């Protein structure tokens, strides 16, 4: 019907839907240079391999941005919207995981589909994240 | 009572070549006229004060001659925090070898060693008397800051203090 719509061609059409953002279209997701900064900020918080909250990420985001003054520290509410820009492209997923203090209480743990090998290529082209590593 | 180099040069430029080659006795007297223009000396000869409005120009080199990128600048510079904290402008005139920019310095030194004339740019170098007269005419001016520049000054100072405040 594609040759009716235009009045293994399609398997070629369907696999590029799935393979990309890690090799090429990562920078498509982060046209904002701060979105590049906030993406490395998540991985620096992943050293403490814990329930990666949006606050503990915001903790490491402030305490690094006071050391290197690349930008002003932004809001948590801004930090809410910017990580959702990272979300809709399909890079990082957010789930409401478990903490069992009072009830089944839902803090948000993130997870990234990128590796440091596919990170280090796209950051050496920008020496402004080079203070942050 | 004989005198040094800070007393015959009262109102002007006092320069120091090889700043790190001096001692503590020179530094304690240089920092005293660097903070405020009055020197006071109380020795077996006299206990007196004297003023000397001077502008300190200093030329220094690091600990190992040249710089070190693996070393911090607080460790590269042997001067203490109170000395360069009083210094508002410090110029890190560092040389970096390049391919394109070194040729202009080489062309300029061969042009001034070929003859005394300067390069053929569309500008003429002014003689010492005219800008000496301009400096003497500009020195009587007393500028007053506005409020629109005041709100930019305090915001830049707050941001610089927070950025500087490792």
């Amino acid at each position: 019907e594609i040759y009716e719509l235009e009045k293994l061609n399609y398997i070629a059409k369907v696999f590029s839907k799935f393979v990309n953002n890690n090799s090429t279209r990562t920078r498509i997701a982060k046209l904002n240079i701060q979105q590049k900064l906030i993406l490395c900020t998540i991985i620096q918080s992943l050293k403490l391999n814990s329930d990666a909250t949006i606050d503990e990420s915001f903790d490491h985001y402030i305490k690094a941005i006071t050391k290197t003054d690349t930008l002003a520290p932004l809001q948590r509410n801004e930090f809410l919207e910017i990580c959702t820009i990272l979300e809709t492209c399909g890079l990082v997923s957010i789930k409401k995981t478990k903490c069992k203090g009072k009830t089944k209480r839902f803090v948000d743990k993130i997870d990234v589909d990128l590796d440091m090998r596919e990170f280090y290529d796209e950051m050496t082209k920008i020496s402004i994240l080079k203070p942050f590593l | 009572l004989e005198g040094g180099a800070l007393v015959l040069a009262d109102n002007g430029i006092c320069c120091i070549d090889e700043f790190d080659k001096m001692d503590e006795s020179d530094r304690t007297a240089i920092h005293e006229v660097m903070e405020q223009q009055t020197i006071s000396i109380s020795k077996a000869g006299i206990n007196t004060t004297l003023n000397a409005r001077t502008s300190i120009l200093a030329a220094a080199n690091p600990l190992y001659g040249r710089y070190n990128p693996r070393l911090s600048p607080l460790d590269n510079i042997n001067l203490p925090a109170a000395l360069l904290s009083r210094f508002d402008i410090l110029f890190l005139m560092l040389d970096i070898p390049s391919r394109d920019d070194d040729e202009k310095l080489a062309e300029h030194v061969t042009y001034v060693h070929m003859h005394n004339k300067q390069p053929d740019l569309d500008f003429t170098p002014v003689e010492p008397s005219k800008m000496r007269e301009y400096i003497a005419y500009a020195k009587t001016k007393r500028p007053v800051m506005s409020e629109a520049v005041n709100d930019y000054v305090v915001q830049a100072y707050i941001r610089l203090r927070q950025d500087s405040k490792d």
